[PDB]
């Protein structure tokens, strides 16, 4: 009961939207046929016909199967899931596999071991393009728990902004101040937080040391139009 | 223990008080101490009996006779006797407690009640008898140092920094400098006026040494009065030279590895008879006889199961 | 009534009910009993009621159904396992004239 | 005022302005309110300057003339500033009461009040029915007559707003209260009668339900044994037991009381014979026979009490079982605007919560069809909680009005509190909640972690933990915190949510809700915030405090284990917030709240002053010592200190960010946390 | 049409979101149970979503 499954896992010769959606349907329905618990196996025949039935049992089908599989088969499966997230982003196919990954975290079966980091980095990047910014955030904080870096803090700030949460984003800048000092704080971070007064102070400090760089000129002008200092901006 | 010239007792949370040997590092005899921890040990100037201030009892064991229990177990005090001093005549004994009262105890008489009392606002962390045997310096949790005179009752209150518990304070045997230490980890040194007879005793503020990052715990000058040892929760016992107040040596008990959350704090410290060595107790269960100049563990005493908060050390001939 | 009191109460009521019919007899309750507990109970009642009749009332509503192998269920000391009790052993301990 | 201050030269000037302001805009709310409050401060400046100079013959007679010049204006002003709010006039209305109770015995102030009480709408007074009934029996006749007359007219329209608090007063122990309270009900009878008599029954029956005889004998014999065997106070021991013997001398009024009197009652009456033999003989052998009988029933009761998981109404109170379609409305539902949600019927079973106090879980069916669950507490006075919920209501209004707060949806979760006697009352049950202690217990049994792990680690390191010096404790305390990942609450908030977009919203609510009650609790002085006293809404994620006994820093002053903490902000609560830490939403919300409270400090003062100076509730403040009016000023001075940022050093005046910074340091400090009672769980 | 639908969102004027907030189970199933109970429960819930009027005509 894993010959037809291994074709549905390791096909991945799909170069369109409906091709990957076909990969999903074949994957989901193959999990129903296999599933050891007969309550799921009994929905197979229905699910072949009605497809939103197959989507609703996806996570439950998956877990039942994924517990039974033998390590090398788990790796065979996960490599194909990575390919679907990595190669070719479709709004339906990605958000199915993110909801699988999230469902797997809540289970005692433990999270999907994707790509060494439990795919914390992979799933975060993918959730950001799906515009699932709370999933994006959860993963980006797990990242931060393991080891804080400046690049993490930056993304953490922009995620909070996209998610309409500027006071939480402000807190990320306060963290930076204490634990990393000042050099790690870019001028752009103030700009993202709408700290136009403090961003201008930062771009002035930067433009003194460095020479006439196009990025730092526009960065400082961008602050002036936001402040509304039309006098200095026209100079 | 008593007949041997050097004494080195050690005690902490494990209900024992182990009498070591400085030359070897071997436990000669243990002594039971139930019902409490020990907050402060103290050998008497006469060297007949040790003291052990704990919780609601200053116990005092025999140094001469081998393997008994306590001789003179005082009681009648609530909440932790934090300190004990000793008068050089061997008659009087001073204390400081969490109940906000310093005291004086007659050793030669029977009175279980203390003789005199100098109540204060906040809990008393440390006592220190001035070498002239006339003034008793007293730190506390509010920040207030005091100088309760033993003849006129004129307490001269003093606060180095507002709202920081001064945890220890010592004054050297030659009455030159007085040091204090607080829970921020600073070490305020005060220069003394030569006022033994007149009782002028005016404290002139010299230096706030930024000694440690974390809680400081005890400071003590050497018998030479050239060195000022300063212990702390950051797992180091720094030694500052008295002339400059610049970091001479730093005795640390860290792991040498970032993956080690809290081995133990550095509690007590006590200079040798000639300021060549410096003994040091820690919460990693180990007393350590260090070398002052070099900064090297000459010996290590490994007896206790639970932590070690006190030391006593006496090379008095 | 809550678990423990209810069991004593049901035992008390059950005794009263029987005392309407036979008011002059030694009643002796066993309440969620062990096997040893039943042995000591029945063997004592046969000693007393030497050749005269003894009633054995068994109410097994809280234990699994009696088996094909001629067994009736009681508990272990801790109330963690249903212990079987053989009807053979039960009719050993109880005597001849009995109901 | 901001430049000069309050003094002899400013008051005549600032009144000159505000009087003019009032002239130029009659209708304008603030112009009258400012005039009124200024006059009201001109009273308290001249009252407190009299006590400062005169106390520490002619001056009290001058004070009559002096204050009455500023007292009559203040009243007239507050009455106009009520009629121009008509919706948000609590501050204004309480200030009128404070004036009336204190100074209303004067002829001129009395007149002003009479004219005022006529003009004002009767709906306004429903806010302050608690504060009124507290002074139902004021020894001054001229004041008390106008209270009665006002309450009477609140009875004639909105009787549902009055029956519950009057019925509590009507069965008061003190003679004047119950006389005054009954006299008012006699008037309410000829309006309603059925409503009065329904409420009179329901409340009597609910009290009977709240503490059964075997529960009273249990608490009484525990207290009576401590007096006799412990202290050797024999006359005081009879004061504990003689009401309990006299209690049963009514006889069995219900089946539960019959079955008590059946089993035990014969012995208790016999034990009283030995006690009454001791009073006229004086023998040790007589009185020891009684304690043999008392300890016989005491052990039998103690064995029973754990088995009462539920009480059936048929046994405990059949009167309540009978009740159908009562006109008397569901407790704490009454609103003068909404249609009355009257009691359809009371459910037959009472799910008794297994705690120290054994509260019931009463549930009433409304006429609207919805069930209303309550918690029927016995022997725990709820008049504080009633007042404290009045404060939270006010604070919620303030946060709704401020846009910053409104945009963030800041508010305090509150519940109904309905006292029934000095002992007992109903608390409104909040659904979808569970205590923080419960959550962590249930998470740790799931994840196989030892519940007392932090405690066990400490006692392993130092078995004398309780008796250690402060510094010693801090070491031990930190060693526990460094060697346990305090992430149980953060982790379980994730696990317990469905999506992550929901999780995110729950956590935002959580953080803000916490911050609001940290600040509000700080001001109120609210202590005893151990993890059983705060609960988390399992849908919204919002926090909810319960148990408001330890207010106004009473737990900071107490002798054994004084709290050294402004509010609970310990590492589990902090980890459950955003991973960046306190410095995001929590600290920012803390500012926003403390800005609102600091702005509207008169409104907050007005409410807190009301229930500190209430002489029914003052007993809580005196009891910390091992006269009251002195202690009551100190409390309210401190509240002003907190609300003005003059609370750490009276010399300095901190801005909100600086004050909120020092508070968070104080709550977070290890030195402070390690001193806490271990039951407080300073490590969660 | 798309142009007018913008031109009308224009004229009514950029409404602020806070004025707009006033103007307006499968994971939960697993959140509770062990897996052997869970599988029927999620199957049933999914079947009874179908088992209501519309899609049943054939199924
Ligand atoms: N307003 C409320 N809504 C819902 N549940 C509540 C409410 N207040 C308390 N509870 C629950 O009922 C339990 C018992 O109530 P409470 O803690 O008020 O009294 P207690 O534990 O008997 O007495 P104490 O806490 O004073 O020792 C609490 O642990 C809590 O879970
Ligand atoms: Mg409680
Ligand atoms: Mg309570």
């Amino acid at each position: 009961s894993t010959i037809n499954l291994q074709k549905a896992w390791g096909a991945a010769r799909r170069v369109s939207k409906d091709d990957w959606l076909e990969w999903l349907r074949r994957l989901s329905l193959e999990l129903l046929k296999d599933s050891s618990s007969p309550s799921l196996r009994s929905c197979w025949a229905l699910a072949q016909a009605y497809n939103p039935m197959a989507r609703d049992l996806f996570n439950a089908a998956f877990v039942s199967c994924w517990s039974e599989l033998n390590e090398d088969q788990q790796d065979e499966l996960i490599r194909s899931i990575e390919l679907a997230l990595t190669s070719q982003d479709i709004a339906e196919v990605t958000q199915t596999l993110l909801n699988l990954a999230e469902f797997m975290e809540h289970s005692d079966k433990g999270p999907l071991p994707l790509r060494d980091d439990n795919g914390i980095v992979l799933l975060g990047e993918r959730a950001a393009k799906c515009r699932a910014y709370a999933k994006a955030l959860h993963y980006k904080e797990l990242e931060f728990q393991k080891g804080p870096t400046p690049a993490i803090l930056e993304s953490l700030i922009s995620i909070n902004n996209k998610l309409q949460q500027p006071e939480a984003a402000a807190g990320v800048l306060e963290y930076a101040m204490k634990h990393f000092g000042e050099l790690e704080i870019q001028a752009t971070w103030y700009e993202k937080l709408h700290e136009w007064e403090d961003a201008l102070v930062a771009y002035d400090k930067k433009m003194d040391t460095n020479k006439d760089d196009p990025e730092l000129m526009l960065g400082r002008m961008r602050c002036l139009e936001a402040l509304g200092e039309w006098g200095q901006l026209h100079q | 223990v008593g007949s041997d010239p050097v004494i080195l007792a050690t005690a902490g949370y494990d209900h024992t008080v182990r009498f070591w040997q400085a030359h070897s590092g071997i436990c000669t005899r243990t002594v039971q101490h139930q019902d409490s921890q020990v907050n402060a040990l103290e050998v008497t100037p006469d060297r007949s009996m040790i003291a052990a201030a704990g919780y609601q009892h200053i116990r005092m064991y025999d140094l001469n006779s081998n393997n008994p229990n306590p001789i003179i177990s005082y009681d009648g005090v609530n909440k932790n006797i934090a300190s004990v001093g000793f008068h050089e005549d061997g008659r009087w004994m001073y204390t400081g407690g969490e109940d906000c009262t310093a005291r004086i105890w007659d050793l030669r008489s029977r009175n279980l009640q203390c003789q005199r009392i100098f109540q204060v606002n906040a809990p008393i962390n440390c006592v220190c008898l001035h070498p002239n045997q006339a003034e008793l310096i007293v730190g506390d949790q509010s920040g207030a140092i005091h100088i309760w005179d033993l003849k006129t009752d004129h307490n001269e209150q003093l606060i180095p920094e507002p709202e920081v518990s001064i945890t220890s304070a010592h004054i050297d045997p030659d009455a030159s400098y007085m040091a204090a230490v607080n829970s921020t980890g600073n070490c305020y040194v005060w220069n003394l006026t030569g006022g033994i007879g007149d009782e002028v005793t005016q404290l002139i503020p010299k230096t706030k040494i930024p000694a440690h990052t974390r809680y400081a715990l005890q400071c003590r000058f050497s018998p030479d009065s050239t060195l000022l040892a300063t212990c702390s929760a950051d797992q180091t016992c720094k030694i500052w030279r008295t002339s400059n107040f610049s970091l001479m040596t730093e005795l640390s008990i860290k792991s040498g590895n970032p993956g080690e959350s809290s081995r133990g704090w550095m509690w007590g410290c006590a200079f040798s008879g000639d300021s060549q060595y410096i003994v040091t107790a820690s919460s990693d269960n180990l007393a350590r006889l260090w070398c002052v100049e070099t900064g090297e563990i000459k010996r290590e005493y490994g007896g206790h199961q639970k932590a070690v908060v006190c030391l006593a050390f006496n090379d008095s001939v | 009534m809550g678990p423990q009191k209810a069991l004593e109460t049901i035992g008390a009521n059950l005794q009263k009910q029987y005392e309407n019919w036979q008011p002059r007899a030694r009643y002796k309750q066993s309440l969620d009993p062990t096997v040893d507990e039943v042995k000591k109970l029945c063997t004592s009642l046969r000693r007393n009621a030497k050749e005269e009749r003894v009633l054995f009332h068994y109410n097994g509503h809280g234990v699994p159904r009696p088996t094909v192998n001629g067994e009736v269920w009681v508990f272990n000391k801790n109330y963690t396992q249903y212990i079987p009790l053989s009807i053979y052993d039960l009719q050993t301990w109880m005597g001849s004239p009995s109901i | 005022l901001n430049l000069q201050g309050i003094n002899e030269s400013t008051i005549p000037k600032v009144l000159q302005y505000y009087s003019a302001a009032t002239e130029h805009d009659r209708s304008w709310y603030k112009a009258w309110h400012a005039w009124a409050v200024m006059n009201f401060e001109a009273v308290l400046h001249y009252k407190h300057q009299n006590q400062a100079r005169d106390e520490k013959k002619k001056v009290t007679e001058d004070l009559s003339k002096t204050l009455l010049m500023y007292t009559v204006p203040a009243v007239q002003g507050f009455f106009r500033s009520i009629s121009l709010s008509r919706g948000n006039n609590l501050q204004d209305t309480l200030r009128v009461l404070t004036l009336w109770f204190d100074y209303g015995h004067w002829p001129d102030v009395n007149e002003a009040l009479v004219e005022g009480v006529k003009a004002i709408q009767i709906d306004t007074w429903l806010q302050v029915i608690p504060q009124l009934i507290a002074r139902i029996d004021t020894p001054r006749p001229l004041v008390g007559r106008l209270i009665h007359q006002l309450l009477t007219d609140i009875g004639r329209y909105h009787p549902q707003a009055l029956i519950y608090p009057l019925t509590v007063a009507s069965k008061s122990t003190t003679t004047a209260r119950h006389n005054a309270a009954n006299k008012i009900l006699k008037n309410m009878c000829e309006h309603s009668n059925t409503l009065v008599q329904q409420a009179m029954m329901v409340s009597e029956e609910l009290i009977r339900v709240a503490i059964l005889w075997h529960e009273m004998w249990h608490e009484g014999l525990e207290e009576a044994s401590r007096l006799y065997f412990g202290e050797r106070n024999v006359k005081g021991m009879f004061e504990v037991l003689e009401p309990l013997h006299a209690m049963m001398e009514r006889g069995p009024q219900t089946l539960k009381e019959t079955s008590f009197n059946q089993a035990y009652g014969r012995d208790l009456m016999e034990a009283q014979e030995w006690c009454r033999k001791y009073m006229k003989s004086g023998n040790v052998k007589d009185l020891t026979q009684a304690w043999d009988l008392y300890y016989h029933v005491f052990r039998r009761i103690s064995k029973q009490l754990p088995q009462l998981t539920s009480l059936e109404l048929q046994y405990v109170s059949p009167k309540l079982l009978m009740c159908r379609d009562l006109e008397l409305a569901v407790p704490g539902t009454y609103d003068p605007n909404q249609p009355i949600i009257r009691i359809q019927s009371i459910a037959p079973s009472l799910q008794v919560i297994t705690s120290k106090q054994r509260p019931r879980k009463l549930t009433l069916m409304g006429s609207n069809g919805h069930e209303f669950v309550f918690l029927l507490k016995g022997h725990e006075d709820l008049r504080q909680d009633e007042r404290v919920m009045q404060l939270f209501g006010l604070v919620n209004t303030l946060l709704a009005n401020d846009p910053t707060s409104l945009r963030k949806n800041l508010s305090i979760q509150r519940y109904a509190v309905i006292p029934l006697s000095t002992n007992s009352g109903l608390i409104g049950w909040v659904p979808h909640c569970d205590t923080l202690h419960a959550l962590i217990r249930d998470y740790r049994e799931k994840k196989k972690i030892l519940l007392n792990i932090e405690h066990r680690i400490m006692l392993r390191m130092a078995p004398d933990y309780d008796h250690l010096t402060l510094m010693q404790k801090v070491e031990v305390f930190e060693h526990a915190v460094n060697n346990t990942a305090g992430d149980d609450l953060a982790k379980l908030l994730w696990l317990k949510s469905p999506s992550s977009e929901v999780w995110f919203d729950r956590r935002t609510n959580y953080t803000r809700s916490l911050a609001v009650m940290s600040m509000v609790g700080y001001i109120l002085g609210l202590g005893d915030r151990h993890p059983s006293n705060l609960m988390l809404d399992r849908l919204s994620g919002k926090i909810l405090h319960i148990d408001f006994g330890d207010c106004f820093e009473v737990a900071m002053t107490r002798e054994k284990f004084p709290e050294k903490i402004p509010f609970r902000l310990t590492r589990m609560l902090t980890n459950a917030m955003e991973v960046t830490g306190l410095d995001g939403n929590y600290r920012i919300t803390c500012h926003t709240v403390m800005e609102v409270l600091r702005e509207h400090k008169d409104s907050v003062m007005a409410v807190l002053e009301a229930f500190v100076y209430d002489p029914l509730l003052n007993w809580r403040l005196m009891d910390t010592n091992t006269a009251l009016n002195k202690k009551a000023i100190q409390i309210i001075n401190r509240v002003r200190d907190k609300l003005t940022g003059r609370d750490f050093s009276h010399d300095d005046t901190l801005d909100v960010p600086t004050q909120v910074e020092l508070l968070i340091k104080q709550a977070t400090s290890h030195e402070n946390l390690c001193q806490c009672y271990i039951g407080w769980c300073p490590f969660w | 049409t798309r142009r007018e639908a913008i031109r009308v969102l224009g004229l009514l004027g950029a409404l602020d979101p806070y004025k707009h907030k006033v103007n307006i189970e499968m994971l939960v199933n697993m959140g509770n149970l062990p897996l052997d109970e869970f599988y029927p429960a999620v199957s049933m819930v999914a079947l009874m979503r179908i088992f209501r009027d519309q899609s049943l005509s054939h199924h």
